[PDB]
Parts: structure tokens; C-alpha cells; sequence
């Protein structure tokens, strides 16, 4: 709202180039003032004409020429912010700052949004914020400052003409105040619509395989076309709403500038005003009427910049999970839960209710249970996905909240259920866990995950490009690449969540070989519905409806009839399809 | 090929109307300046009389000028909105009609860039330049004639100013050549990096600790900023010169010095000079608004070239015979397939097998064998290099897309949910489906129990990829979505993964009770599913190595014996 807040937002958004932006705007303002002065030089020049006084005609023509030269050089230098790389540098710095904020925002709240919606902010909102600042500044300074200076100098030439020329600038204020809420609402609505459309388009692209199956012409794509038509109707309605206001503003401005000339003509025929000064004023007005009529329309870009700044600051206002009473590196790696009860956002589940457990160091523990029990919740809260409302989780004797996210992510290496590969080469996909590793170490990690076989069968070798989500690889190959990625990173705690869902029996045994090798010197947490792989665990934790119902080892759990025994019987139970 | 002229074809009538009204407004503005110059001349000749008729002429011409300008701008804006809608709809339809492999390779970030940002860039051009183009082509052409009729020497001077500006602008043309490809690739890579950063945040935070934010995102940002700096430097001179040569000050400077020279030569006419000064805004100041948006118009031109490059991609050879299947039986005849990426060997070498209707065919083999490959080829993901895939005797190539997809209900290996509602996700492709059918389909699977447990029930919201829902729960939702269709062949790609054995057994028994005569294609690594099936097909290294029942393949003593023995020893 307040222009001071808008100014400080713009300065913050520009960042290190704030002084360059201020200097460029000062140059543009000086150029507008000097252009107004140059127009003011017409009054003696036209008075020099009609009389033939060549000496002072040249004397004032030199002044006009130097004024025009200063105006041209000032505008050329002030517009360099767009073309000398300062705008690009500011955009790059803003993108870097926004990207870092993505790295620090709580992951739970971030997952409540959409990737396409965030794409419209880090990419589109930035260009709406910065790409038109210099141009809009140049247009508004030309629109207002130059005619203002011309009228102020007319006041020196003729106080009656100057006063009536100046009387239009107060007239623009009520129209601007009347039209500002409409422009603000229109810009906000268009921004929200564009963000929603970006999210919908990204989701539509990411699910073309599912969409093609349903068929029936277009059903979800029918919703996409409905969104397109709704955007068209929104834009058309907004334009129609402001068309009458724009017509009224243009009429009022251009006819208030058409009564200045009439008053000057009346004064001239009355004999109290010089005809040459009248011609100079008329030339100024005719060269000023068109830009001044649509000054309010020009303020729409300022409203757009303000809306982009507001969206960017709202995104940047998200606070990270507090790091209270910062501590040092834990020396043991025995994860302990203590009365942990976690509730998901917008979820009444109260999952992981009053859960207390222990993950001994230099051992391997397993989590079993039904789908939705809360094992992935345990894995996520161990990575500080969200703060527990009750209970404490400690890597060693140190609570997670006493650590910064960097340290915790350094102590944790995870194979995720949702296997995610990066859109680059396989070598870099494995190496991102620990880039400062020897190629022999990378090959050893690949061998441990039993993935060198199909890497050898890759014509591009390790340089084979991986598509979005690692599409070019199979599910098992991608999952083994993720396993190798986690293996390459040397972390005290290794959390694997269903490591072998998409692996065959031989590949799964080969992977379990390295998993068992990991046990001796690393804390290992393993999630598995294939109970055969995790039968050898030192401890097995049974989860049901967010509670750890039963504890024990493979022999101990199978000795007493419980949920683990029932799960093993179901796994061993034959499956009948009846033809 | 004039891309700017090409894009306005769907809204050509309205664009031409805007051009015509802008030209009419320009001519009316010239008339206003002529009437006002006549008023000044009358005042000069008679310093005691009001030029009432010329003043009425100038005020009326001013009124018509701004009315026509505003109406033309409104027409241009409506045409721009209509063109944006048409282009976005055409892009969405092309994306639907594009082959799945081509669209997957091009990327979701590229789709977001072309569909949203490139179409958005059309607004600047269509709604804010075509009236300005019309003004810049109308005012100078009439103004030069008017000034030659008025005073040919000042006309020559101002025409020389305009010619100097135009010649300098034409000489300095970057042409946007040999760098459009890099500009695009940088733009879509930045978009894809942002999307990848957002959707893979747990992996980024866990592993990518080397760089603040995300490393690939940083690399893309640096490439984009290099491209932007190069583009801005290459276009700086033309833009800044057009901003200083089309300013009123150069024209006024030349006119004033020419008038002084004429006074020195004893041939200066005051009224003609005044009328030239009033009318001189039409030659060089008319092109000024267009050059204020020339750079954004160049960006729009690049985006237009990208859009029309996207629309120029080949489709998946749709036929016109429209033959129908009548058997619901699958046949692979010596099919060989290579993915667009030039992988060594082949995904499939000589695959050939017949699955008659009603058969519970189970697909087994090690990872990378090509089970998902044959499933995708059945789904018309691409076309086989050799052989033929047929459903009910008729080839897939000899089918309409609707005809082929009315045959197969497919459960993908990757479980994707379109956010939205669980009930909406299950009823995808048919919003009119009653909730009773959705609940029945979820009861065929095991999703209904956990769905009822959720507080909003079926109307529970799920994340962009289904992140608000468990992996096993997400797969159950996808299974229910496929089952709601009731299509003749049901293909599953590891549908019982991410699930505990109790849920797996319940799903198997319920689905066996459900797909009684339906042909069921099964991809499963858990061999407990395939121990009782109508036929088992084993793939290894892209070759169909074995085919038969569990007993048959066990007695054969081949690749299936080792797999089954290892699986049984494990459990
Ligand atoms: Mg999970
Ligand atoms: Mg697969």
C-alpha cells in the first residue's frame, strides 16, 4: 500500500544492485527534468521567430541544443541498467535468494503446495518484479516530470498560462486514487490465476500417461480447457470493467488540456499574452497530451511490480523450524524416540501416537506393519521433516532441535520409497551424495548395490543421461541407482525405506548382502514389506495405526502369536486366482 | 516466415480492425494538428478574432482521436486474450496427441515453459504493439505528404532525421540468429530445474549438501543469466538509439536550426514553420512507442518460434480405417523395439506370444528385462521397430486412440495422482460417476478401509504426487482407479508392491473374485503371485526366454527354476 514499503521491497529485491538502480533512476529523473527544460527553451525560440531576432535566436538555440544533448546522454546512461547486465545480475541474485529459501522452508509446508505454483514464483514473479522497473520509471518520469517542468517554466514566462497548465496535475490525483484499487485487485487476481494455471499445467504434463488411458476425448484436459476459458473470461471482464474508466480519464485529461489552449487563445486575442508563447505552449501540450492521458494506465505496471514484490515477500516470510540451544556433533549414533506423538497438517490421524523406541548404534533394526502404519513418518521425523508436538527424538544424547539442518542431513543417508533421480548423467546422480569421492569409490558403491551390470550395458556408460525422475531407467535399475547413491555417502545413520520394492529375487539378495555388510559399523534402519530380507534384523518393530504394538526379534516375534507372525503367515500363504 | 504475422491468423479479423482504427486515429490526430495550426495562422493574421471553426475542428478531431485510439486498444486486447486461449488449447491438444515417449523426453518443465510463459509473452505484442505498428506506419506516411505540401525544406529536414534513425536501426540488427536455441534450452532447463528442486526436495536436502539451494538449479541459473546478459548486450544499442533518435528533442533541434538557417538565408516562413513544428510529431515520434516495446516483441518472436516448433512435432501415425477389436486377445508377433535413446542391444529382440481372452498371464524376470516395455507397447507408448502388437486380431496401428484405450485398464509402475480428491482421482475420466461406483471399486481393492478412516473420507485431499498419502495407499488408489473403468484387459505393473503381505493377499483374492473372465496381464517380482496363474512369461535381457505354467517352468529346469528356488528359500 504505502509507497515507502514498495520502495524498500524494490530495493531489497534488487539487492546488491540497489545503488546502481538508484543512480539509474536519478539519471532518468534528471533526463526528464532536462527535457522539460529543453521544451521551456521554445518560449524564447518561438519569440525569436515572428520577429527575426537572429542573435538571441542562436543564443537560445544553443541552450536548447545543449539541453537536448544532456537529456539524451542522461537517458542513455540511465537506461543502461537494463542493457549493461545490472538487471540480469539482480534477477540472478533474486533467483538465488529464492532458491535458497526453498532449501530452508519446512518440508511439510512445502509439500502442501505444488511444483508448478512454485515455478510461477521463482521464474515468472521475478520477471514481473524486475524486467519492467527501468522502463516504467522512464515512462512515468517522462509523463509527469517533463510537463511539470514545462508548466513551471511557463509560470515564469506567463503566470496565467503556467497556472492553468499546472492545474491538470492536481486533477490526475483523484482519478489515480479512484482507479488504484481496481488495478490492484486486477493484478492480484491475474497473479493468482497465473499461479494456479502454472500448477495445473505442470500436473497435466506430469500425468499424460494416466490421462491418455482414461480417454473419452478430454476429461481432465477438459478441466484444463475450462481453466483456459476462465482465464480468458477473467481478462476480458477486467478489461471491460476498466474500459469506461479509461475512456473517462482520457476524455477529462485531453479536454482539460484543450481548455488551456482555449484560455491562452482568449488571452492572446485580448492582447495580454504573446502569440509566440502561445504557439510554444501549444506545441508542448500536443507533445504532452497523449502520454499524460494514460498515466493511470501506466501505473498498472507499477501495480504489477508491487503484486510481484508482495508474492515474493510472502514466500520469503516463511520461517524455518527453530534451532534452539545449538549443540555439537553427537558422539554416539543411537536414535531414540521418547513419547513422540506427531499430527500431520490438515490430518486428524494423530499418526505415530505416543511412540517410544530405540535404534541401537552399530546395529540394524527393521520396521514392519501394515500400509499407513507410520514407518515413513518415523523416517521423515528422524530427518526433521516436522517438529513433534510431543516427545523428543535424539540422534545420540542430543535432540534434533539442537542441531541445524546441515548437520542432521550430514549424519543421515536415506534410500527413499519414492525413488527420485536427477535429470543429469548417471555418474552425477550417484556422485551427488559425495562429489569429493574417487571414481574407484563410486565404482565400489555401484558394485555394492549390484548395478554395474546394466551400467556396462549402457552405450553411453556412466555418462548416460537420466530423464526427469530418472525415466530412462527401469524401476529396479533406478531404485538400485538410488541405493548406490545412498551407499556412496558415508553417514553414521542409513535409513532405507523399502529398498527392494522393484527388485528381482537375485538383485534383492545381492543388495541385501551390502545391506548386511553395512550393519557392523553403521546404525541401519530398514523398512520392508518383504519380511524375508529383514528376518536377520537385530530388532524388529511392529507398527499398527501409528503405535508400536509389538517388539522383538524374528524368533521371538514368531514364537508368540502376534502381528509379525500373522504377516509372515500371509507372506507364506499361497495366492489363488481361480483361473 | 513472418512468425508475428503467422500467430495473429486466428484473430486476424480483430487484429486488422485494431490496425484500421489505429490508422484512423492517427489520421484524425494529423487533422487535429492541421486544424490547430490553421487556428494559430488565423490568430497571426487576425489578432482580434477567435478562429471558431478551426478550433471546433481541432477539438472534435482530438475527441475522435482518443476515442478511436482507446477502442482500437480494447479490440487489440480482446484479440490477444482470444489468441492466448486458442494457442493454449492447441498446445494442450498437441501435448495430448504427442507420443508419450516424445513428451516424456521433452520434459514437464518444457511443457510449463511453452504452454504458459510463451503464450503469456504474446500479450505484449498482440495487445500493445499492433495499434502502435499501425500508428508508426500511418502517421509518417501521411505526415511526409502534408509537410511537403506545407514546407518542403523543413519536410526534408525532418524526413532526414527519420531516415537517419531508420537506417541506423536497420544497419544494427542482431537478427536473433545462432542463439535462439541456447536461449530456449537455458529457459526450459531453468524451469525443469525449479520443478525438479520442488518435487525432489527430500533427496536434495539429504544428499545435495555441497551447494546452498540446489546444484543443478544453480548451474541452470548461471546459464540463463549468461544468456540474458548476452541478449541484453546484443540488443542494448538498437533499443537505446531508438529511444534517443525518436525523442522529440532531436527533431525539434533539427527544426530549430533549420529555421535559423532559413532566417539567415532570407526565406523563412513563420506560419509554415509553426505548422511543421505542430505536425512534426507524426514522422519520428510516432515510431517511438513501437520501439519502446520492440525488445519485448523480439522476446515474443522467440517464444512464438518455440511454440510453432512444438506444434511441428510428429504424431503417432493415427489411422483412418477405425477397425475395432472383437476378441480381447493379445498377440505379439516378432516384435522388436528400441527406445528413442540409442541404447545398445534392444529392449525387445524377437518377442512373440499369444494371450487368449480370460487368461491370468503373469510376467516375470529380472530388473530391466522389458516387462514394463511390453506393457507400454500394449499401451501404444511407441511403435515397434519390427513385428506387430494386436488386440483381438486387429493391429494397434489400425486403431483409433479411443478405440485402443477403451480396451486396456493400466496400473503403472509409478503411482501418479493428480492431486485433487481421492474420490476425484478414482473417478478420473468420468466426473459423472456416482460415489457408489467409486466406493465399490475401492472395495474391490483395499483402499476403502483407510479412506473411511481419513476424516474427510473420499473427499480427502492428496498432494501433487499423492504425497499426503502412503505409497501403498497411493498404489491402492491407482488400482481402484483402473478397476472403476471395467475395461476388458487389465494390465498391472507391480501393483502389489509397497504393500504388506496381508494387504497383498486380500487384494489378490478380491481381484481374482472380480476379474473373472477378464484377461489380466501381471508384472510382479513377488513370485507368490505367479505360483497359481494361467500362464507365466519370463523375460531376460529383452528376450522372452520361457513360457508356461508354474509346474511347466519348474519341470523345464531353466531360468525360472533358479528364481523360484531363491524366492522359496527366502520365504
Ligand atoms: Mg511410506
Ligand atoms: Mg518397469
Amino acid at each position: 500500500l504505502a509507497w515507502r514499503v514498495i520502495w524498500r521491497q524494490l530495493i531489497s529485491s534488487v539487492g546488491s544492485q540497489a545503488r546502481m538502480l538508484r543512480r539509474s533512476m536519478l539519471a532518468l529523473l534528471l533526463a526528464a527534468f532536462m527535457q522539460g527544460i529543453a521544451f521551456a527553451c521554445l518560449y524564447p525560440i518561438i519569440d525569436a521567430l515572428l520577429r527575426g531576432d537572429a542573435p538571441q535566436l542562436l543564443n537560445w538555440a544553443m541552450a536548447f541544443s545543449v539541453a537536448a544533448i544532456v537529456t539524451l546522454v542522461l537517458r542513455w546512461y540511465g537506461l543502461g541498467f537494463e542493457y549493461r547486465g545490472h538487471l540480469a545480475q539482480a534477477t540472478h541474485e533474486l533467483r538465488l535468494r529464492l532458491g535458497e529459501q526453498l532449501r530452508r522452508v519446512p518440508l511439510e509446508k512445502l509439500q502442501r503446495g505444488r511444483a508448478g505454483e512454485m515455478n510461477a514464483l521463482l521464474l515468472g514473479s521475478v520477471d514481473e518484479n524486475l524486467n519492467y522497473v527501468i522502463a516504467i520509471a522512464n515512462i512515468l518520469l517522462l509523463t509527469i516530470v517533463t510537463p511539470l517542468t514545462a508548466s513551471l517554466a511557463t509560470l515564469w514566462i506567463d503566470w496565467r498560462l503556467g497556472l492553468v497548465m499546472l492545474l491538470i496535475f492536481p486533477l490526475l490525483v483523484p482519478f489515480y486514487y479512484w482507479r488504484r484499487p481496481a488495478m490492484r485487485r486486477q493484478m492480484q487476481t491475474l497473479g493468482e490465476a497465473h499461479q494456479r494455471l502454472s500448477g495445473d499445467i505442470v500436473e497435466f504434463a506430469q500425468g499424460m500417461m494416466v490421462l491418455r488411458t482414461c480417454g473419452s476425448d478430454a476429461d481432465k484436459s477438459r478441466a484444463l480447457l475450462a481453466h483456459f476459458n476462465a482465464l480468458e473470461n477473467l481478462q476480458t471482464r477486467t478489461h471491460r470493467q476498466g474500459a469506461g474508466a479509461t475512456m473517462l480519464i482520457a476524455s477529462v485529461v485531453e479536454l482539460g488540456l484543450q481548455v488551456v489552449v482555449l484560455s491562452g487563445i482568449v488571452w492572446v486575442v485580448t492582447g495580454t499574452l504573446n502569440l509566440a508563447f502561445l504557439i510554444a505552449a501549444v506545441a508542448m501540450i500536443m507533445r504532452f497530451a497523449e502520454p499524460m492521458a494514460m498515466f493511470i494506465s501506466y501505473t498498472s505496471v507499477v501495480e504489477l511490480i508491487a503484486s510481484a514484490l508482495q508474492r515474493i515477500e510472502q514466500f520469503m516470510a516463511i520461517a524455518p523450524l527453530p534451532v534452539a540451544e545449538q549443540s555439537e556433533m553427537p558422539e554416539r549414533y543411537d536414535i531414540r524416540f521418547d513419547n513422540v506423538s506427531y499430527r500431520y497438517e490438515e490430518g486428524d490421524g494423530y499418526a505415530l501416537n505416543h511412540v517410544s523406541l530405540t535404534f541401537p548404534a552399530a546395529s540394524m533394526s527393521a520396521l514392519v506393519g501394515a500400509s499407513g502404519a507410520g514407518k515413513t513418518t518415523v523416517t521423515k521425523l528422524l530427518m526433521r521433516y516436522a517438529d513433534p508436538q510431543q516427545g523428543q527424538i535424539s540422534i545420540g544424547g542430543v535432540d534434533i532441535r539442537r542441531l541445524t539442518p546441515e548437520q542432521l542431513n550430514s549424519l543421515i543417508s536415506v534410500v527413499f520409497q519414492d525413488v527420485w533421480l536427477f535429470d543429469d548423467t548417471l555418474l552425477a546422480n550417484i556422485r551427488i551424495a559425495r562429489p569429493q569421492a574417487t571414481r574407484q569409490e563410486v565404482e565400489e558403491a555401484a558394485r555394492a548395490a549390484q548395478c554395474l551390470e546394466f551400467i556396462s550395458r549402457l552405450p553411453q556408460g556412466w555418462l548416460t543421461p537420466m530423464g526427469e525422475m530418472g525415466g530412462q531407467l527401469s524401476g529396479g535399475e533406478r531404485q538400485r541407482i538410488s541405493i548406490a547413491r545412498a551407499l556412496l555417502k558415508n553417514a553414521p545413520v542409513v535409513i532405507l525405506d523399502e529398498p527392494t520394492a522393484a527388485l528381482d529375487i537375485e538383485s534383492e539378495l545381492a543388495v541385501q548382502k551390502a545391506i548386511d555388510n553395512l550393519v557392523h559399523n553403521r546404525t541401519v534402519i530398514i523398512i520392508a514389506h518383504r519380511l524375508s530380507t529383514i528376518a536377520g534384523a537385530g530388532n524388529i518393530l511392529v507398527m499398527e495405526e501409528g503405535q508400536v504394538v509389538e517388539q522383538g526379534t524374528h524368533a521371538q516375534l514368531l514364537s508368540h502369536h502376534g502381528r509379525y507372525q500373522a504377516l509372515w503367515q500371509a507372506q507364506m500363504a499361497a495366492r489363488v486366482w481361480r483361473d | 516466415r513472418f512468425p508475428l504475422w503467422q500467430v495473429i491468423t486466428p484473430v486476424r479479423r480483430k487484429v486488422i480492425l485494431a490496425m484500421a482504427l489505429a490508422g484512423l486515429a492517427a489520421l484524425t490526430s494529423l487533422g487535429a494538428l492541421l486544424f490547430l495550426a490553421w487556428s494559430l495562422r488565423d490568430i497571426r493574421a487576425t489578432p482580434d478574432a477567435i478562429p471558431a471553426w478551426p478550433l471546433g475542428g481541432v477539438i472534435g478531431c482530438v475527441v475522435l482521436t482518443f476515442v478511436l485510439r482507446l477502442q482500437a486498444f480494447n479490440t487489440s486486447h480482446y484479440a490477444a486474450f482470444h489468441l492466448e486461449n486458442i494457442l493454449r488449447s492447441r498446445l494442450a491438444r498437441k501435448a495430448l496427441q504427442l507420443p508419450p515417449g516424445v513428451l516424456q523426453q521433452m520434459g514437464s518443465g518444457s511443457v510449463a515453459k511453452v504452454m504458459l510463459d510463451d503464450v503469456k509473452s504474446l500479450h505484449i505484442f498482440v495487445a500493445d504493439s499492433t495499434p502502435l505498428y499501425a500508428r508508426a506506419i500511418i502517421m509518417p506516411l501521411a505526415t511526409i505528404v502534408i509537410l511537403f505540401w506545407l514546407d518542403w525544406r523543413l519536410a526534408i529536414a525532418t524526413l532526414g532525421v527519420l531516415a537517419f534513425g531508420s537506417v541506423v536501426l536497420v544497419l544494427a540488427r542482431q537478427r536473433s540468429e545462432n542463439m535462439a536455441q541456447r536461449y530456449h534450452k537455458a529457459r526450459e532447463q531453468v524451469s525443469a530445474a525449479v520443478i525438479e528442486f520442488v518435487q525432489a526436495m527430500p533427496v536434495v536436502r539429504t544428499f545435495d549438501s555441497g551447494s546452498t539451494s540446489f546444484l543443478r538449479y544453480q548451474r541452470a541459473l548461471e546459464e540463463w543469466v549468461d544468456v540474458l546478459k548476452t541478449w541484453y548486450r546484443k540488443a542494448g544499442f538498437s533499443a537505446r538509439f531508438s529511444f534517443s533518435i525518436l525523442n522529440p528533442l532531436p527533431t525539434l533541434f533539427v527544426l530549430i536550426w533549420s529555421g535559423y538557417g532559413l532566417l539567415h538565408y532570407g526565406s523563412f516562413d513563420f506560419i509554415a514553420w509553426v505548422a511543421v513544428l505542430l505536425l512534426g510529431s507524426g514522422m519520428a515520434e510516432a515510431v517511438m512507442p513501437m520501439m519502446m516495446l520492440n525488445n519485448l516483441v523480439a522476446q515474443t518472436r522467440l517464444s512464438i518460434q518455440r511454440i510453432y516448433q512444438v506444434l511441428a512435432m510428429p504424431e503417432l501415425s493415427l489411422p483412418q480405417s477405425d477397425q475395432q477389436p472383437q476378441e480381447a486377445s493379445i498377440t505379439f508377433e516378432q516384435v522388436s523395439f528400441h527406445y528413442p535413446q540409442a541404447r545398445t542391444g534392444a529392449a525387445l529382440q524377437e518377442v512373440s506370444f499369444h494371450v487368449p481372452a480370460g487368461q491370468i498371464v503373469a510376467l516375470v524376470g529380472p530388473s530391466g528385462a522389458g516387462k514394463s516395455t511390453v506393457a507400454r507397447l500394449l499401451l501404444r507408448y511407441a511403435d515397434p521397430d519390427k513385428g506387430h502388437i494386436r488386440i483381438g486380431g486387429v493391429d494397434l496401428r489400425d486403431m483409433q486412440t479411443d478405440t485402443l484405450m477403451k480396451q486396456l485398464s493400466f496400473v503403472f509402475q509409478d503411482n501418479f495422482l493428480f492431486a485433487d480428491t481421492i474420490a476425484n482421482n478414482i473417478r478420473l475420466g468420468a466426473p459423472d460417476t456416482p460415489l457408489e461406483a467409486v466406493i465399490a471399486a475401492a472395495r474391490v481393492a483395499q483402499a476403502h478401509d483407510f479412506i473411511s478412516a481419513l476424516p474427510e473420507g473420499y473427499n480427502t485431499r492428496v498432494g501433487e504426487r499423492g504425497v499426503f498419502l502412503s505409497g501403498g495407499q497411493r498404489q491402492r488408489i491407482t488400482i481402484a482407479r483402473a478397476l472403476l473403468q471395467d475395461r476388458p484387459i487389465l494390465v498391472l505393473d507391480e501393483a502389489t508392491a509397497f504393500a504388506d503381505p496381508e494387504n497383498e493377499a486380500a487384494l489378490i483374492k478380491a481381484l481374482a473374485a472380480a476379474m473373472r473372465g477378464r484377461t489380466v496381464i501381471m508384472v510382479a517380482h513377488r513370485l507368490s503371485m505367479v505360483t497359481q496363474a494361467d500362464v507365466i512369461l519370463l523375460f531376460s535381457d529383452g528376450q522372452l526366454r520361457e513360457m508356461g505354467n508354474h509346474t511347466q517352468l519348474l519341470a523345464q529346469g531353466g531360468l525360472y527354476q533358479r528364481l523360484w528356488q531363491h524366492y522359496q528359500q527366502a520365504q
